[PDB]
RNA sequence: AGCUUUGCGCAGUGGCAGUAUCGUAGCCAAUGAGGUCUAUCCGAGGCGCGAUUAUUGCUAAUU
RNA sequence: ACGAUACAGAGAAGAUUAGCAUGGCCCCUGCGCAAGGAUGACA
RNA sequence: AAGGUAAGUAU
RNA sequence: AAGG
C-alpha cells in the first residue's frame, strides 16, 4: 500500500499520508520562530519574588500588623504584640 | 562554498517519520537525540549530515453409473432424429421460429424492492423461484404471478435460488427443493412448505455466486470466489469435489444433461471442462476477453455457450473441441446463456442492456428480442415445457412471456 | 480547586464584595454632597457603579423572564382596547411598509445619513470603529439605492441582531446610560426613525 | 483485506479513472463532499453517481447509500481508499462518500457518461 | 455552547441511526464510542484557557530607524498628509474676530476656509484621496449580506 | 453581558418614538378618551396646544 | 495510485519554492556572487527613478529605460520560446496520446448504414478511422452496409459520436464489444454487390458473425 | 490539422488595496468546520498561539 | 563646609527621508504540464 | 513656611 | 583653586 509522494517523489505506506504531507511542507519559519521564541522565554528575569520570599514577607507584614493579624493589637507599625 | 551545500541539502528528499529518521541516524552513528532535539531538530540534523555527505471415487462412479446410460440414450435419439425425414425437422423448425417471433411480456411482477438477481423455473413448469439482494428468496406460480411461498433467505445479497431437479414431481415437498447461494458464501436448502432453511451447507469462507444441483439430483455444485468451485453430496452430507484450476475466481457452474461433465465458467476469461467420472480438465474454452458470466450445456449433449463481458456469447462444439461460433449479444455484459430445455431449439441470452434475446441453436442467428424492462437483466430462466420464459432483473421486476 | 481553599477564596470575595459596594455607594454620596475629588476616584467610582448598576439589571431581567410579564391580561386588554378606540375616534390611518418607490425615500435617507454623521462635524481624530462608521456613511450616500435596499431587507427579515455595548454618562447626580449600536444596524435604525 | 459488505468495489484503474473524474468535478464545481451531502444530493435527484470508500469504520453509515442510489436510479461503487477519496475531492480530511452533481452543457458530462457505464457493469 | 452541542449529537446520532438500521453493533459497542466521542468533545469544550504570556511594554527606543519608500509610502503620505484644505482651516486670523458658527462647540471655527484674508479668491477643493472607505474584511461582510 | 428582555434600549435611533407612542397610550390613560378627544379637538380640525 | 493536493496545499508549496528562491537570490547577492538588482523603470516610472538624470539627458535616459524594457521583453520571449514544443515534438505527443494500448484488449463496434454512396462521406469515414488507428472494414451492399471498427475505447466513443451526430437511409449501431485481438487493417471500403462474397470476405478475418447480424437485422428491418 | 475548456506551473504587462499578510511536530474538521436571513434548509475551514513598519527585503541620503 | 570663579548651556520631542522589488488581490498575454471538449475536410 | 534647586565638567 |  504505497502511494507515490507529490512533493519528494518517493512511496510512503498509506498510514502515514497525512502525516508525511503535513511534515512534508512544513515552514522552517516555524522552527526560527519556535528557537526565537524559546531564547526569549528562558532568558527574561523573574519580576515578582519566589514563593518562599513572598512567604517570609507576609510573614514579617503579619509581625508588623496586629490590627489584622494575631491575638493582641499594638500598634500600626508595632511588633512587641 | 556553504552557500552551494546548504543548496544541495534542500535538494535532498529525507523521509519524514521519526522512526525513519532515527534509524538512519543510527546507521550513519550519530547521535539520534541530541539535548532537546525534537523530530524537527532531528530531521534537520539528518538532512545537513546527508548534505556534508474413498468417496470421491465412490461419487465419480456413481456418477458415471448413472452418466453412461443416458449419454448412450441420447445418442440413440439423436440417431432417431436423423432417421426423421428432412422435411419434418425443418417444418418443426420454421413452427418454432413463428412460435418464437411471437413472444409477448405476459406478465411483470415486482419480486421485492431490491433487485433480483436469480430466476428459477420449477421442473413441473408451474411454480418459479425468484432470488432477491435484499436477502430474501421467494417462489411463485408459473401461470400467475402471485406469491405463494416466502423464504426467509440469507443475511446477505442472495446469488441464485435453484430447484432440485426432481422437486415437484417426484420427492416430497418437506424435503429439500432448492439451494439459495448468498453474497457471503454460505449456502443454505430450502423445502416447499417451510420459510425456514432445512440446512445450512458450510465451507464457503468466501462469497459463492452460483450453485446448481447435478441433474441426478444427488450432488450439489458451488462456486466459489477463491478460485474454486466444489461439488456437494447431498446423501454423505459433505462436499466431495473442491477442483482448484480457475486462475481467478469461479462464477458459473453448468452440468451436462447426461451427467457426464461438468463446465465451470469463471472470472478467468476462460473455462474448464472438467470430468465428473475422473476429476480431470477435459476440454479447456479459450478465446473470451474478461470475465465470463455465463454457461451452460446445450440438451444435445456436444455444444456448449458462454456468454463474457466481451459482450459475446461464445458457442463451443464438443466433438471438434473448439469454439464453433462466437455471437455478439448485447450491448452490454452478458449475464443468462441458456438453451431450450428439451432439445436444442433455440438460444436464450440476457445481458445488463436491459434485454433479452432468442437466438436459433444451429444457426445462430437472432429471432426476437426481449425488448423490456429498466434494468440490467441478472439472470432468466426456461421452463421444461419450453414456452416459458423468466428473465428477472435490476428494475426489481421479473417477467414472463409466452406465444400469443 | 479543592473545597477548603475555594471556600476561603468565597469568603475573601464576598468580604471584598461588601467592602468594594459600601465603597462604592459611600464615594458616590460624597460625589452628590459635593465633596471635592479627583478624577481617578471619580473615574473607579463610575466603574464599579457601572458594574453593580448591570448586575441589578441583570437580576430585573432574570425575574421577569422567570416571574413572566407583569401586566397581567386584563390591564393589557384595558389599555390596548383604550388605545383601538382613541385610534378609531381620530380615524388614524396606520403607517405603512415604506414603499419601494417611496417619493421622499432619499430625503429620510439623507437626514439620517446627516444626523449620523452630526457626532463628527467638530472631531479633530478618528477611530477605526469611527473610521469604518463613516466610511459606511460615505457609502451609503454614494449609493442611495443599495443602501435602501438593504434597509428595507433589514426591515423586512432582520428579526436578531448584534450586542449593543453601553457606557455611562457619569453626571454626578445619576447616571446616564449610553448605548453604542452596530454601525449596519444604526443606519436602518436612523433611516427608521425618520420615516 | 476490504469488507465484502462493500461488493460493487473498483479496481485499480477503475480507482484511478473515478479519482480523476471526482478532482476534475471538484475543479468544475460540480462535486459534493461527505455522506451527508451525497444523501441530500440522491434526495434531490441531482447526482449522477456515488463514490464511497470501503474503509469507513463502521461501513454501515455509508451502506444506506447503495439503497438511496438503487431507489433514485442512480449508478454507485466503492474505493478502497477513505483517505485518497479525500485527496481527490480537495479536502485533506478523508471522505468517505462524495457526490458528482448534474451540471447541464458540463464539459465533464461524456467523461461522467463513460464512468456510469463502467460502473453499472461492474456490480456483478 | 448548546448549537455546536447540537449539531455533533445529531451528527453522532445520524451516524449510530445508519449504523442501527442494518442491526449492527447491537451490544452498543459503536453507541458507546460515539457518545466517549461526544464527552469528550464536550470536556474539550469546556477545558478551561491556557495559560496566556503577559506583552510587556515595549523599551523606549531613539536610534534611527530606517524606512523603505515606493507606492505604498506614497499612498500613506497622500492620506496622512496636510490637506489645502485642512491647512487653510488651521489659520486664524490676527484681530479679525469671526463669528460662532456652531452651538454645540464654541471656539470651533474654520479658520481661514471661506473667510476674508484667505488670500484665495476660489474655495479650496475636496481631496479625495482623504475619501472615507470601509475595511476590507468589512466590505467583505457587506458582500456577504447581499 | 445581559440579554434585554423587559424595557427598551433607549438609546435607539428611533426610541424616541416609541417613548412618545408609549407616554401617548399613559395620556390616554389618565385623561381618559372623552376629555382627551375634547382636548385634541374633532380630527377634522384639531385644537391648537 | 497518485495522491491529489488541495489548493491550500499548492499555495503552501508554490509559496515556500518562491521564498527559497528568493532567499537563494539574497544570499547570492549579498556574499557577492551576484550584482544587486537595479531599479524596475517604465515610462511612467522614468521620473520618479532618474529625474536628476533625465533633466540632463532626455533622450539617454529614455534609451537606458527603453533598453532595459526591451531587455526584459527578450528575456521572456526567450525564456518562453527556447520552452517551446517543436512542431514535429507536437505531432509526437498527440501522435501517441491517440495510440491506445490494445495491448490489453481491443474494442470492436459494428454499424449498419442503409446508403453510403456519397463519396464525400467514405473519405470521412476513412480519414476519421485512420487518424484514430480504428482498424476495420466497410462492406457496401444494396441495403447493408457493415462497418466494423476496432480500436481504443476513446477512438471507439469518438467514432461512434463521428456517425451518430456529425454525419448523417439512417446510421444503425448493430454491436459494440471487445475481442482478444484485432482481426482487420486499415480501411478499405471493400465493394460486395453480392451477400455470399461479402460473407467469404468477413470469414476471411474470422469475423463473419458481424455480416451474420447486421444482414439478419436489415431483413428484419426489412419486415418491420 | 486547427480550435477550445479545466487545473497546475513559469514569466510579461496592467489595475487595486496595506485595519492586514503569513507561521501552526497547537487543537478541531465532509465520520461535518460554521450558520443573523432561506432551517426536513445551507457546506469549509475554524479556533488558540506566534511574527509585523498590519508581509519582507535591498538601494540611496543624512550618520 | 557651601559658595565664588572659568567653560559649556536647546535646561522637556527615534521630528527622519525618498526609490525599487517582494507580498495580497484581480484580470490580461505568452510558454510549459496533465487532462479533456466541439467541429471541418474529394478518389 | 513652602508648592521658585537646571543637570554638569573644570579650578 | 578657598572656606568649617
Amino acid at each position: 500500500e504505497y502511494l507515490v509522494s507529490p512533493i519528494t517523489g518517493e512511496k510512503i505506506p498509506a498510514s502515514k499520508m497525512q502525516e508525511h504531507m503535513r511534515i512534508g511542507l512544513l515552514d522552517p519559519r516555524w522552527l526560527e520562530q519556535r528557537d526565537r521564541s524559546i531564547r526569549e522565554k528562558q532568558s527574561d528575569d523573574e519580576v515578582y519574588a519566589p514563593g518562599l520570599d513572598i512567604e517570609s514577607s507576609l510573614k514579617q507584614l503579619a509581625e508588623r500588623r496586629t490590627d489584622i493579624f494575631g491575638v493582641e493589637e499594638t500598634a500600626i507599625g508595632k511588633k512587641i504584640g | 562554498a556553504e552557500f552551494e551545500r546548504r543548496k544541495r541539502a534542500r535538494q535532498i528528499n529525507v523521509s519524514t517519520d521519526d522512526s525513519e529518521v532515527k534509524a538512519c541516524l543510527r546507521a550513519l552513528g550519530e547521535p539520534i537525540t541530541l539535548f532537546g532535539e525534537g523530530p524537527a531538530e532531528r530531521r534537520e540534523r539528518l538532512r545537513n549530515i546527508l548534505s556534508v555527505v474413498n468417496s470421491l471415487k465412490v461419487a465419480r462412479l456413481w456418477i458415471a453409473n448413472y452418466s453412461l446410460p443416458r449419454a448412450m440414450k441420447r445418442l440413440e435419439e439423436a440417431r432417431l432424429h436423423k432417421e426423421i425425414p428432412e422435411t419434418t425437422r425443418t417444418s418443426q423448425m420454421q413452427e418454432l421460429h413463428k412460435s418464437l417471433r411471437s413472444l409477448n411480456n405476459f406478465c411483470s411482477q415486482i419480486g421485492d424492492d431490491r433487485p433480483i438477481s436469480y430466476c428459477h423455473f420449477s421442473p413441473n413448469s408451474k411454480m418459479l423461484a425468484t432470488a432477491c439482494w435484499s436477502g430474501l428468496c421467494k417462489l411463485w406460480s408459473v401461470p400467475d404471478c402471485n406469491l405463494l411461498h416466502t423464504l426467509r433467505g440469507h443475511n446477505t445479497n442472495v446469488g441464485a435460488i435453484v430447484f432440485h431437479p426432481k422437486s415437484t414431481v417426484s420427492l416430497d415437498p418437506k424435503d429439500v427443493n432448492l439451494a439459495s447461494c448468498a453474497a457471503d458464501g454460505s449456502v443454505k436448502l430450502w423445502s416447499l412448505d417451510s420459510d425456514e432453511p432445512v440446512a445450512d451447507i458450510e465451507g464457503h469462507t468466501v462469497r459463492v455466486a452460483r450453485v446448481m444441483w447435478h441433474p441426478s439430483g444427488r450432488f450439489l455444485g458451488t462456486t466459489c470466489y477463491d478460485r474454486s468451485w466444489r461439488l456437494w453430496d447431498l446423501e454423505a452430507q459433505e462436499e466431495i469435489l473442491h477442483q482448484e484450476g480457475h486462475s481467478m475466481g469461479v462464477y458459473d457452474i453448468a452440468f451436462h444433461q447426461d451427467g457426464s461433465l461438468a463446465g465451470t465458467g469463471g472470472l478467468d476469461a476462460f473455462g474448464r471442462v472438467w470430468d465428473l467420472r475422473t476429476g480431470r480438465c477435459i476440454m479447456f474454452l479459450e478465446g473470451h476477453l474478461k470475465e465470463i458470466y455465463g454457461i451452460n450445456f446445450s440438451p444435445n449433449g456436444y455444444h456448449i455457450a458462454t456468454g463474457s463481458g466481451d459482450n459475446t456469447c461464445k458457442v463451443w462444439d464438443l466433438r471438434q473441441r473448439r469454439c464453433v461460433y462466437t455471437i455478439p449479444a448485447h450491448q452490454n455484459l452478458v449475464t443468462g446463456v441458456k438453451f431450450e430445455p428439451i432439445h436444442g431449439n433455440f438460444l436464450l441470452t440476457g445481458a445488463y442492456d436491459n434485454t433479452a434475446k432468442i437466438w436459433t441453436h444451429p444457426g445462430w442467428s437472432p429471432l426476437k428480442t426481449l425488448a423490456g424492462h429498466e434494468g440490467k437483466v441478472m439472470g432468466l430462466d426456461i421452463s421444461s415445457d419450453g414456452q416459458l420464459i423468466a428473465t428477472c432483473s435490476y428494475d426489481r421486476t421479473f417477467k414472463l412471456w409466452m406465444a400469443e | 480547586l479543592p473545597t477548603p481553599i475555594e471556600n476561603m477564596i468565597l469568603r475573601y470575595v464576598k468580604a471584598k464584595a461588601d467592602w468594594w459596594t459600601n465603597t462604592a455607594h459611600y464615594n458616590r454620596e460624597r460625589i452628590r454632597r459635593g465633596a471635592t475629588v479627583d478624577k481617578t476616584v471619580c473615574k473607579k467610582n463610575l466603574g464599579r457603579l457601572t458594574r453593580l448598576y448591570l448586575k441589578a439589571e441583570q437580576e430585573r431581567q432574570h425575574n421577569y423572564l422567570k416571574d413572566g410579564p407583569y401586566i397581567t391580561a386584563e390591564e393589557a386588554v384595558a389599555v390596548y382596547t383604550t388605545t383601538v378606540h382613541w385610534l378609531e375616534s381620530r380615524r388614524f390611518s396606520p403607517i405603512p411598509f415604506p414603499p419601494l418607490s417611496y417619493k421622499h425615500d432619499t430625503k429620510l435617507l439623507i437626514l439620517a445619513l446627516e444626523r449620523l454623521k452630526e457626532a463628527y462635524s467638530v472631531k479633530s481624530r478618528l477611530n477605526q470603529s469611527q473610521r469604518e462608521e463613516l466610511g459606511l456613511i460615505e457609502q451609503a450616500y454614494d449609493n442611495p439605492h443599495e443602501a435602501l435596499s438593504r434597509i428595507k431587507r433589514h426591515l423586512l427579515t432582520q428579526r436578531a441582531f448584534k450586542e449593543v455595548g453601553i457606557e455611562f454618562m457619569d453626571l454626578y447626580s445619576h447616571l446616564v446610560p449610553v448605548y453604542d449600536v452596530e454601525p449596519l444596524e444604526k443606519i436602518t435604525d436612523a433611516y427608521l426613525d425618520q420615516y | 483485506d476490504v469488507n465484502p459488505k462493500a461488493y460493487p468495489l473498483a479496481d485499480a484503474h477503475l480507482t484511478k479513472k473515478l479519482l480523476d473524474l471526482v478532482q476534475q468535478s471538484c475543479n468544475y464545481k460540480q462535486l459534493r463532499k461527505g455522506a451527508n451531502e451525497a444523501t441530500k444530493t440522491l434526495n434531490r435527484g441531482i447526482s449522477e453517481f456515488i463514490v464511497m470508500a470501503a474503509d469507513a469504520e463502521p461501513l454501515e453509515i455509508i451502506l444506506h447509500l447503495p439503497l438511496l442510489c438503487e431507489d433514485k436510479n442512480v449508478p454507485y461503487v466503492f474505493v478502497r481508499s477513505k483517505q485518497a477519496l479525500g485527496r481527490a475531492c480537495g479536502v485533506s480530511r478523508p471522505v468517505i462518500a462524495c457526490s458528482v452533481t448534474i451540471k447541464e452543457g458540463s464539459q465533464l458530462k461524456q467523461q461522467i457518461q463513460s464512468i456510469q457505464q463502467s460502473i453499472e457493469r461492474l456490480l456483478v | 455552547l448548546r448549537r455546536k452541542a447540537a449539531r455533533l449529537v445529531a451528527a453522532k446520532c445520524t451516524l449510530a441511526a445508519r449504523v442501527d438500521s442494518f442491526h449492527e453493533s447491537t451490544e452498543g459497542k459503536v453507541g458507546y464510542e460515539l457518545k466517549d466521542e461526544i464527552e469528550r468533545k464536550f470536556d474539550k469544550w469546556q477545558e478551561p484557557p491556557p495559560v496566556k504570556q503577559v506583552k510587556p511594554l515595549p523599551a523606549p527606543l531613539d536610534g534611527q530607524r530606517k524606512k523603505r519608500g515606493g507606492r505604498r509610502y506614497r499612498k500613506m503620505k497622500e492620506r496622512l498628509g496636510l490637506t489645502e484644505i485642512r491647512k487653510q482651516a488651521n489659520r486664524m486670523s490676527f484681530g479679525e474676530i469671526e463669528e460662532d458658527a456652531y452651538q454645540e462647540d464654541l471656539g470651533f471655527s474654520l479658520g481661514h476656509l471661506g473667510k476674508s484674508g484667505s488670500g484665495r479668491v476660489r474655495q479650496t477643493q475636496v481631496n479625495e484621496a482623504t475619501k472615507a472607505r470601509i475595511s476590507k474584511t468589512l466590505q467583505r461582510t457587506l458582500q456577504k449580506q447581499s | 453581558n445581559h440579554t434585554n428582555s423587559y424595557g427598551i434600549i433607549r438609546g435607539l435611533q428611533f426610541a424616541s418614538f416609541i417613548v412618545q407612542y408609549y407616554g401617548l397610550v399613559m395620556d390616554l390613560l389618565v385623561l381618559g378618551l372623552h376629555r382627551a378627544s375634547e382636548m385634541a379637538g374633532p380630527p377634522q380640525m384639531p385644537n391648537d396646544f | 495510485l497518485g495522491v491529489y493536493l488541495t489548493k491550500k496545499e499548492q499555495k503552501k508549496l508554490r509559496r515556500q519554492t518562491r521564498r527559497e528562491a528568493q532567499k537563494e537570490l539574497q544570499e547570492k547577492v549579498r556574499l557577492g556572487l551576484m550584482p544587486p538588482p537595479e531599479p524596475k523603470v517604465r515610462i511612467s516610472n522614468l521620473m520618479r527613478v532618474l529625474g536628476t538624470e533625465a533633466v540632463q539627458d532626455p533622450t539617454k535616459v529614455e534609451a537606458h529605460v527603453r533598453a532595459q524594457m526591451a531587455k526584459r521583453q527578450k528575456a521572456h520571449e526567450e525564456a518562453n520560446a527556447a520552452r517551446k514544443l517543436t512542431a514535429e515534438q507536437r505531432k509526437v505527443k498527440k501522435i501517441k496520446k491517440l495510440k491506445e494500448d490494445i495491448s490489453q484488449g481491443v474494442h470492436i463496434s459494428v454499424y449498419r448504414v442503409r446508403n453510403l454512396s456519397n463519396p464525400a462521406k467514405k473519405f470521412k469515414i476513412e480519414a476519421n478511422a485512420g487518424q484514430l488507428y480504428l482498424t476495420g472494414v466497410v462492406v457496401l451492399h444494396k441495403d447493408v452496409n457493415v462497418v466494423v471498427v476496432e480500436g481504443g475505447p476513446k477512438a471507439q466513443k469518438k467514432f461512434k459520436r463521428l456517425m451518430l451526430h456529425r454525419i448523417k437511409n439512417k446510421c444503425v449501431l448493430v454491436w459494440e464489444g471487445t475481442a482478444k485481438d484485432r482481426s482487420f487493417g486499415e480501411m478499405k471500403f471493400k465493394q460486395c454487390p453480392t451477400e455470399n462474397m461479402a460473407r467469404e470476405h468477413f470469414k476471411k478475418h474470422g469475423a463473419e458473425h458481424y455480416w451474420d447480424l447486421a444482414l439478419s437485422e436489415s431483413v428484419l428491418e426489412s419486415t418491420d
